[PDB]
């Protein structure tokens, strides 16, 4: 019987109030700067590169992607800013590199994908990590594996990035070989040559589909057999599709074009043999009973402001029904229980500063929905943690700790969104990205650092003060100028969410309006691998 | 006879609309020999679709895409995943 | 979505090519032989001894069969020519048993039936070795048991065939025991009087039922009493359903006649509280695009002319789609994916002689099939094993063992079909009998032996010439014909398919138009166990 007539959240905004019209002024313009911005890395490598793809016969590799997965699928892309102003002089669009999740065959899949046209498809520093960094997705959410292999191996001038550490090339082929032992599937597609290294991904997946005259494996190309032994031999008799099916065996199919590839593809994800199993209570869905835009009009892009992160929840649940668990203890924390496209989510906001009864009803909510086996959802928008002498005197760091110790052990899936401030140690508190989250976005007014400028300038300024009061040295306030200003200027840059993006500290910066869906998507993808129990350290009283 | 429609089989559905939307006919002095001096008058190759056509098409082999993607999920067990919808959404 | 057009195998063949109206005049007339002997073999053990069965108010044991499973279920019955010209002068239809898989009260059950009619159910070794083989269908397809008993015991004359090794009479109260221990159900029905050894049937069973004057357990009958003892005792006092339910409890149900202990044994089936689950995917059937008969034209009699294998796999499989996997390395080889009746399955097949390339290609599609669970079907026809210097040079025989390694480590369910020759280690390699396969089906025109008649008698010739030149002593041609002659003969009579079925060697012959209809029975009655996973050896690469 769910026949209860329950009470829902929301409010509904003024939208006649100046505040309102100036958030929404502020948020409307960060978003079109985000489009313009994605339209221009989604142009690609650029136009002559482009144009000396096509004429190879090839597609590009957004148009593979569109081919490859089910007609009229929503693609969820990662990781789009990849390498955005992260080089001085060099433009890698995207990282270089496309990874996302799709739907073949009715099959929940990652797609890899290697864009040729940015610098022949070789691996800069951030294509490793953006392409380590779907792997691990892939393994976490036991999703089949699809690379569109079209690369020129690793990038020889900053080699030193790229292959000796444990997070660089090499960890590609391990968690390959890692996923294949757990009976995840690799399939592998050459769509053009592979001078070097990427020869290794074919041989290593599971199945191979490779293009008759396009597609060509050796592990050394022409140029690197000349520079190496002196041997000079032609890249379709050193590589070639008929070359490696008739008589090599890496090839498992032949394939006449991308097309027949992409077909090929789609037909062996359908002889996967596998099937979605939900261990997960499930209802029938229902559209938030609020506009997602209002959200403009409730944020802003001034982090100085403040708002209620209920008209969050409100906006994005599903028909607004919220379940608050402990509402009057800890205030500044708001957790709860709600449903998202069916799915149960257990919910954990910030409100506030973090205080102790906010830490400790973080843990027992935490600890519920462990028991209980359900999904987790953070949004963070952090004023900072509570900090000072009674708060010392009371444990406040220990409840921190109780806090962070309780969300690394959860073992169900955890999906963090970065709608604010995120400084200090409530960012470990609130599953940033050491602890392991299945999926991480941030809202394009958000802003990351270990703690604001000013309050880092102030703390180097009293350092050195007394430092050099304790030696016996004057210390003049033109030093103290000049240690603040870098410092402000550094904080104000390295907060910045594109340069967040840049490098890979989360999966993509997501429109406000769009929320919702990316969660269900991301929380759809999250389903495919069982739960499995939680163990918990020892809980320090 | 615009009502009347077959698929899967030639028929002279075509010759017989021709013969009605002739004017002669609607002119009411039909002949014994009368078609086979206006057969090749019926007998007319196909016109070039309107733009319109071809979009109703697109729209036909879309929507039919939908309805299958719509079958296999009502088949699944994942009934409200995001995924099964036609949305074409990035 | 499962949508995409896909291309399909078959081609249309030449129906006025005069090699098909030979083919087909061939398979014709050897489709008619196997009915007309199936035919005789159904009317039982003799015209006297049907008429004294009736007269005893008992029905046949076909009869039973076909009153105790479901109406209008289809009954696959197991090595109807066991004992086919195996002993000189006697003739043993069927082997003096029946054994079959049937659908009961909704179930799956392998149905066990002593012929009555045959020297009076006595048990000739082949019958031992026939139900031993039921027995182990059923134990390894998790099946219920039901034993129709009506025997006489073992076969005195033949004792010392019957009684004391491993694989004679007591294994079947091993396995009986060993059944009841894993929750497989066993169901005997007392039909008639049991002499001894067949009383410890229902006493080991966990339910039975006997019918009131016919059936009657004692450990020894009155003659055997009466030799050992020397006690006088009449049958009905000796055992009897009445005197047997009343006191002893052995019985657990009692019948008034053969009609009354079938609907008994249809409740408890019922009862049993079982439910068939399945751990594959499962799509909707659809019939092959062309007709069965056709294989007659296809394959024919004669084994010096080839065909090629994708032609039965189009005849067979669901709408004639194949999914071939590595088509053009170790062309000799087909393996690919389909589906039978829904059921996924993989299909390894041969096309030629085995190469070092095909060993290496089945053993990467056992090694995928394996990993994703899917069931296995072997299709056997064997010109020979590639060998030769250069071969062994390259390790043929090295790759061979890696085959046939895979192939005895795996644990998907596994059916074996030979529609050819099956000579050599080839057979080893290709899931014989030695390798457990679920079922094991034979063509009328299938032959099987270590190795052709002529290269036997050419090794034996060569052999013994060398010798008697090492012992310095001549060896003229009328020894080498005397040699030889004998040998051809022999290997000749041995590879008959009638000559491999009178012995349990497999479970029928089968005609090739039927082959689709029996592979899904079989497929369905492997899918009742669960599948476990697979643990491999070492590969030496
Ligand atoms: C062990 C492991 C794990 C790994 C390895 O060992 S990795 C070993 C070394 N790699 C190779 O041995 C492949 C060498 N490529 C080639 O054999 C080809 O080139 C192809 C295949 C790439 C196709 O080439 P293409 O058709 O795409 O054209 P191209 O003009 O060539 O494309 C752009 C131009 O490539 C220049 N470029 C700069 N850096 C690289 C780079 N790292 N690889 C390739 N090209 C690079 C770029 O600077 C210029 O353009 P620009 O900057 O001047 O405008
Ligand atoms: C420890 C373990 C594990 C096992 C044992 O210890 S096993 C101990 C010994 N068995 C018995 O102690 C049962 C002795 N039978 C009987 O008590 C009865 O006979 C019945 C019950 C069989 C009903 O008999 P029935 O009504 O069917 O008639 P009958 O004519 O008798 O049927 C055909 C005739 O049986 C002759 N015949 C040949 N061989 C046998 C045989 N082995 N058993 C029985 N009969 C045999 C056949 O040669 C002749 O016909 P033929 O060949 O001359 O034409
Ligand atoms: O978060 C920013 C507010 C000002 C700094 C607060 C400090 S950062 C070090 C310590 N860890 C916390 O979580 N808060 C304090
Ligand atoms: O299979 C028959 C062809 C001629 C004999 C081939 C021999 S049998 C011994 C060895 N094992 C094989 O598989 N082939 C060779």
């Amino acid at each position: 019987y769910h026949g209860d007539s329950v009470a829902s959240l929301g409010t509904q905004p003024d939208l006649g109030s100046a505040l309102y019209q100036e958030n929404y002024k502020q948020m409307k313009a960060l978003v079109n700067q985000l489009h313009e911005r994605v339209e221009h890395i989604k142009l690609g490598g650029g136009e002559k590169a482009r144009a000396l793809h096509i004429s190879r016969g090839k597609l590009l590799p957004r148009e593979r992607i569109d081919n490859l997965i089910d007609p009229g699928s929503p693609f969820l892309e990662l990781s789009q800013f990849a390498g955005y102003q992260l080089y001085d002089n060099e433009e890698v669009p995207g990282g270089g590199i496309i990874t996302g999740i799709g739907r073949v065959s009715g099959v929940e899949c990652m797609i890899i994908a290697n864009d040729a046209t940015v610098k022949g498809g070789a691996y800069y520093p951030v294509t490793v990590k953006k392409q380590l960094r779907a792997q691990e997705i892939a393994m976490q959410n036991r999703l089949p594996c699809i690379y569109l292999v079209d690369s020129g191996g690793a990038y020889l001038p900053r080699q030193a990035d790229v292959f000796p550490d444990r997070d660089h090339f090499g960890r590609t082929f391990y968690n390959q070989a890692i996923m294949s032992s757990k009976n995840i599937a690799q399939i592998a597609v050459v769509m053009g040559s592979c001078t070097a290294g990427g020869a290794y991904v074919p041989a290593m997946a599971d199945e191979n589909i490779i293009v008759r005259k396009q597609g060509t494996i050796f592990l050394a190309g022409p140029p690197l057999v000349k520079a190496a032994t002196g041997e000079e031999v032609s890249a379709e008799d050193l590589g070639g599709a008929d070359l490696h099916c008739r008589k090599s065996g890496v090839s498992d199919h032949w394939a006449l074009d991308d097309h027949h590839a992409l077909h090929l593809t789609r037909k062996v994800v359908r002889n996967l043999n596998y099937q979605k199993k939900l261990d997960v209570t499930i209802e029938p869905s229902e559209e938030p009973l609020f506009p997602a835009d209002e959200l403009y009009g409730i944020v802003g892009a001034n982090l100085k402001r403040s708002f209620d992160v209920r008209e969050v929840i409100a906006r994005i649940v599903d028909g607004s029904r919220f379940t608050e668990f402990k509402a009057f203890y800890g205030d500044t924390l708001v957790t709860g229980f709600a449903r998202i496209f069916g799915y149960p989510v257990g919910i954990v906001g910030n409100n506030g500063v973090l205080f102790s009864e906010s830490a400790k009803k973080g843990t027992h909510f935490v600890q519920l929905c462990c028991q209980r086996n359900i999904p987790l959802l953070f949004l963070q928008n952090i004023t900072g943690f509570m900090v000072g002498r009674e708060y010392e005197a009371e444990g406040i760091a220990k409840d921190g700790a109780k806090m962070v110790a309780a969300v690394a052990c959860a073992q169900v899936p955890k999906i963090t969104l970065i709608i604010g401030g995120s400084y200090g140690a409530g960012n470990y508190g609130m599953c940033g990205r050491a602890y392991s989250p299945r999926f991480l976005y941030i809202w394009p007014n958000a802003r990351i650092s270990v703690m604001g400028g000013e309050q880092a300038a102030n703390v180097l300024a009293t350092i050195t003060k007394d430092q050099r009061a304790r030696e016996g040295k004057q210390f003049s306030s033109a030093d103290e100028a000049a240690l603040k200003e870098p410092i402000i200027k550094k904080f104000e840059e390295e907060g910045n969410p594109y340069y967040s993006s840049a490098r890979v500290w989360d999966d993509g910066i997501i429109d406000p309006a769009d929320t919702r869906l990316v969660l269900g998507l991301s929380f759809s993808a999250a389903l495919n691998a069982p739960i499995e129990k939680t163990d918990f350290g020892i809980f320090r009283m | 006879l615009r009502q009347y429609n077959i698929v899967g089989l030639h028929t002279n559905i075509d010759f017989l609309l021709n013969l009605s939307g002739h004017p002669e006919f609607e002119a009411g002095n039909v002949h014994t020999d009368f078609i086979p001096q206006h057969h090749k008058q019926l007998l007319l190759s196909r016109k070039a679709a309107a733009k319109e056509s071809l979009c109703q098409a697109a729209l036909g082999l879309i929507l039919k895409e939908k309805a299958m993607t719509d079958t296999f999920t009502l088949q699944a067990h994942d009934q409200f995943s995001p995924f099964s919808s036609s949305s074409g959404r990035r």
